[PDB]
């Protein structure tokens, strides 16, 4: 639930607009891409420092670095995910965002 | 269309509250403490409403100052029509709820505002401070310890959740409130109290060098 | 009825008697005619009891209302003006015998010299007002006797205390020469009421001090 | 979209202010100085509002003159209802903000105007000049040194930022203001001051040969 | 198509009543008993209407409180215009029957409220308690034994159907009502009675320690 | 365009009246007899209008009770303005026709209602009972023997067509009317008469045990 | 597109002014001279407004006569409310500008009119004649020498540009004005002057044989 795994912000009309994390979108292809990125990071590490091993830190960093390259999910999911997000919330999704001169706000 | 027309207005109101400064109100030994992040020296977000009833708000100013004025009007008309000790924080909170609901389902644009009405006991009397939060829906919630309004409320609300202590003195509650608000000097803070020890008018601002000493 | 107000070096004092009559009949032995309308003013009202108490109440409400809307009290000038407009508003009823005249004491925080920031303001039935400069004022049926007493006693006023003593004495002489003004009742223990305003605001004088002053005066007169 | 419509309104108001002359107001030793680029001899963009409160505007003449008139009305009604020393530049600025927040959201066309309300201290008194700028949206900004309105504000603002000096005399502040405004003779300038030294009415125009000598 | 709009109005009102807490009202030996599930200490869903006429509601707070206020207004104006014993629960029910119909057909959104008007006999008099239910349709149902309003009404209505007993004492009817309502402590219950034994004003709240003893 | 709205207005009004109870009114020796199928004990579909003029209705209750009230208002204002014997069933019927036509053409929804106005002669006078039926559009029809309103009118109207007998006593007309209405006990019948023999107020309800004896 | 919609409202007004006759006003030794091409004998396009203030117009007769009347109304109400010498051509011009702007933005169709307000000095006084031109939108322009309104303004404006001479007598200015207008006899010309030498009312028509002699 930590804000370190933020994936999308859904602008629910009724307010309390909800933050969808990576857990809400962990598809199998996303998991394979994450493990491949971790493997690439391990390869870079073994080429940089020499030691032949795979670190848990590689996986931990791939967790946060997977979103650096979008997996075609943000703003482009099927209406099934939007429907489920709305059904759980009970409100229509006005807009989704990735994570002036209009009056005065105090 | 029923909910669809209403919900669209709600999204705009929630967005406006998010683009605004944060205010906190918490109970302490001498009453209630309002601490707001406010750069201007003229425009305010904390106000006396009646003898023992205070008021804080966050969101479009032309709107929550309109409510500030309406509430002052109401409270004084009641106090004169009946008596001063008859106006209570509860009535005021209820009027704000009715009024924010009526704006939500009739006016063109919903008031992007969030209100907190506070009340303390009378002089030489004993009773716990009451905090109410009124949202743009017309919803009203009874808070036992503290209210956080405007901006990102989660980190401030959690920091207060760890630091809060009932019967904290004025200085401790000020430290806790500024600390949780950071999650700022006297030139960027608006601080006032509902001092339960005052004989009649309980609201009292803490500015300048006195504020400097307290923090 | 009789309400005196006098400046002293550094502040203002305002005292009022306690009797309320109907014709020759003594109907109230403990009415309070001097109110604290705000942290720096006090208002006495002579005249019809209803109109008086209502004036005081509504004026206090209005001062505080503007203070809450604007975030700053009116200047002493604005306060004077609002009170004057109320008084002018009661003029028709005053011609119908519902007259109420206010005497307004205040401490101007914005004045240049603190030692002379005290202010006394008197009103007529037609709303005109006047800022007193000879250092003292009074209103009510005993006002003439009170003023003629303070004219002689006023050289003795040098601070808050002596000013209070002189106030109480002036009341004693008002009552001494007029029957509608009640003097200190030693039997029931009812004494004039007094308010003191200085740099720190307005406070009610606690009854004991007025009691001691009254008993000093009474022991002085009887020899 | 609802957001798109508000952005379109903002663009229309910005275009009108951009299609106009430039005005500057800056603090100097004797008070506040208004210097506007104005060719006409009858139509004016600088005006007295109350004893110590001045007013400058940039945009559509009929509208900011409508606001000029409304402000005059307001200030005099207050001054008479309470007293002259009770009307402050701060109240006036606030009223203009509420009015430009109501016009922008309720009327058909937003007012394409930029306002600056100025205030100085009373006679024999000491206090820093206050400048407020009210935008067409209804926002108010507290300015410490100078306000630039209408036309290409950024080049003029950049020059004032380099040339400004607190406690500059009337002639120096006039040279600085005309210079930064150029980034024009007495036949194309409207110049007035809020002279803090005057006993009551502080506003005073500088025209003709006296203006000629000053510049 | 007014039919499509009317069909969606009815669904919207039904959803709002379902999206709310549950209230029950039942007849017992001493009159009528209202038991509502209510967490707040300030906001109430049970009210005195007139000397012997009580009122419970379920739906949107601001709206059924609007109706509460209107009904109080009506009843007092009648009682003063004619006499106290002329205002009856039947008249009140009928007025809320017609006001909810007018609202349901004429206002933008139908009120999402469900009402129950209760009446008992006068002091030293004998007569059966009368319960009426007024829906958002404006339909008025005469109930002989109990009314259930708001939320899911089926399980509560059935549990009451098995447990109900005429002439049950106050404690038994309270146990039955709380039990069927569960299908909650003194900090989450609003309990009041229309005690037929009182001389004039029959409505009487049961809160705190007395409520604690009863349940 | 108006005629297409009228076609929609015809069906909606007709369907609503069909969704209601059946009422009959027939002439008998002592005047006119109203027999309605009515389960409620508080809500009534038969009413006194004036001294000798009665009224029955079938449709949405709120709308024909609105008409009931309007008619009472009218009749009393006339009777006081002129005299009691000047108000006639014919005037009343005509007013209802005008009002239902205006409603049917001008209001959003047509009153789904069907009216029957009945009149008998004055005391010691001789004259045949008059029945008028006013339909939702404003049409008015003069009936010599009986009127049937609401629900399925064909079988009841035919059964009455075979059973009707002029100068039938009160008991026979009650049997005929209940029989044809069946095509129900005292707990589901609303029965009243316009008794031509009463001195002034002819309308008289027959309820409870007296009704029990009659049927 | 708001700008394009304004362009349509601007083109329609411009088309109306072109679909008409031409008027000129120019300064000469004795004041100001109005020369209009006007065939009718009853309908006039030049008028007195106040003692020293004259008025000419071009466009749609009913509308600029509406403005003529409004201006007369204004000027007399001011002159009576304050004094005659307080009404100036500048005030009048400003009022026409405000009014034509309000009409141009708020009414259905913009006033296809073009106005010229003229003023001369008082008797025995010395001051240059002032000419203002007010266009359909509200724009106002200060003219030093001459104004040309309606029809094709380019050739007339240029011919005047070559022929104009300050301090030309009445006959020379008439020849120049008729000549540049041709770019017509006493039966097709409306000629009037604002003669600065008159004691009070400066406006004076030149018609018939006197006009015949002058031209």
């Amino acid at each position: 639930e930590i804000d370190d795994n933020r994936f999308l912000e859904v602008t629910y009309a009724n307010g309390d607009k909800e933050v969808m994390y990576f857990k809400d979108f962990n598809s199998g292809a996303m998991i394979q891409n994450v493990v491949d990125r971790a493997k690439k990071n391990a390869i870079k590490s073994v080429l940089e420092t020499g030691q032949p091993g795979l670190r848990i830190q590689h996986l931990l960093d791939s967790i946060v670095d997977e979103f650096a390259e979008n997996e075609d999910l943000p703003n482009t999911t099927n209406p099934d995910d939007w429907a489920r997000i709305s059904g759980k919330k009970g409100e229509r999704i006005v807009y989704i965002r990735t994570l002036s001169n209009l009056g005065q706000y105090l | 269309s029923p909910e669809q027309a209403m919900r669209e207005r709600s999204e705009l109101a929630r967005k406006g509250i998010a683009r605004a400064k944060s205010v906190v109100a918490l109970a302490y030994a001498g009453g209630v403490l309002f601490v707001a992040e406010n750069p201007s020296r003229s425009l305010q977000k904390i106000s006396e409403l009646y003898d023992r009833v205070g008021f804080a708000a966050a969101g479009k100013f032309n709107e929550f100052d309109n409510l500030r004025r309406g509430g002052i009007q109401f409270a004084d008309t009641r106090g004169y029509a009946y008596d001063r000790r008859d106006v209570t924080g509860r009535q005021l909170a209820n009027v704000y709820a009715q009024t924010l609901g009526t704006i939500f389902t009739e006016q063109a644009k919903p008031y992007e505002v969030e209100l907190c009405v506070a009340e303390v006991a009378h002089y030489g009397e004993t009773k716990r401070p009451e905090l109410y939060r009124i949202t743009y829906d017309g919803s009203i919630a009874d808070e036992p310890h503290f209210v956080v309004m405007g901006g990102t409320t989660e980190p401030i609300a959690n920091a207060l959740k760890e630091s809060y202590a009932e019967n904290a003195s004025l200085t401790d509650a000020l430290r806790i409130a500024v600390a949780a608000l950071r999650a700022l000097g006297v030139a960027s803070l608006e601080v006032a109290v509902l001092d339960a020890n005052r004989p009649r008018r309980a609201f009292r601002r803490i500015t300048g060098s006195a504020l400097q000493a307290l923090l | 009825t009789t309400i005196v107000a006098l400046k002293y070096p550094g502040g203002v004092v305002m005292a009022g008697d306690r009797r309320s009559t109907q014709g020759n009949m003594i109907s109230g032995r403990d009415v309070r005619k001097v109110y604290i309308t705000d942290d720096y003013t006090a208002t006495g009202i002579a005249g019809t009891a209803a109109v008086a108490v209502e004036f005081a109440r509504l004026y206090a409400v209005e001062l505080e209302h503007y203070e809450k809307l604007e975030g700053v009290p009116l200047t002493f000038a604005g306060k004077i003006n609002r009170l004057a407009i109320m008084v002018r508003g009661n003029l028709a009823a005053a011609m119908q015998g519902l007259l109420a005249l206010p005497l307004l004491a205040g401490y101007d925080i914005h004045a240049s010299d603190p030692q002379s920031a005290g202010r006394i303001v008197s009103f007529d039935a037609a709303g005109g007002w006047n800022i007193e400069e000879e250092g003292y004022q009074a209103v009510g049926s005993g006002s003439l006797f009170a003023k003629s007493s303070m004219k002689k006693l006023y050289s003795q006023v040098t601070d808050g205390d002596s000013g209070l003593r002189v106030a109480v004495e002036a009341l004693y002489d008002a009552a001494d020469d007029d029957s509608a003004t009640g003097g200190p009742d030693l039997v029931r223990g009812i004494f004039p009421t007094a308010v003191i305003i200085d740099a720190d605001g307005a406070v009610d004088v606690p009854e004991s001090r007025i009691a001691e002053l009254a008993r000093a005066i009474i022991e002085s007169r009887s020899g």
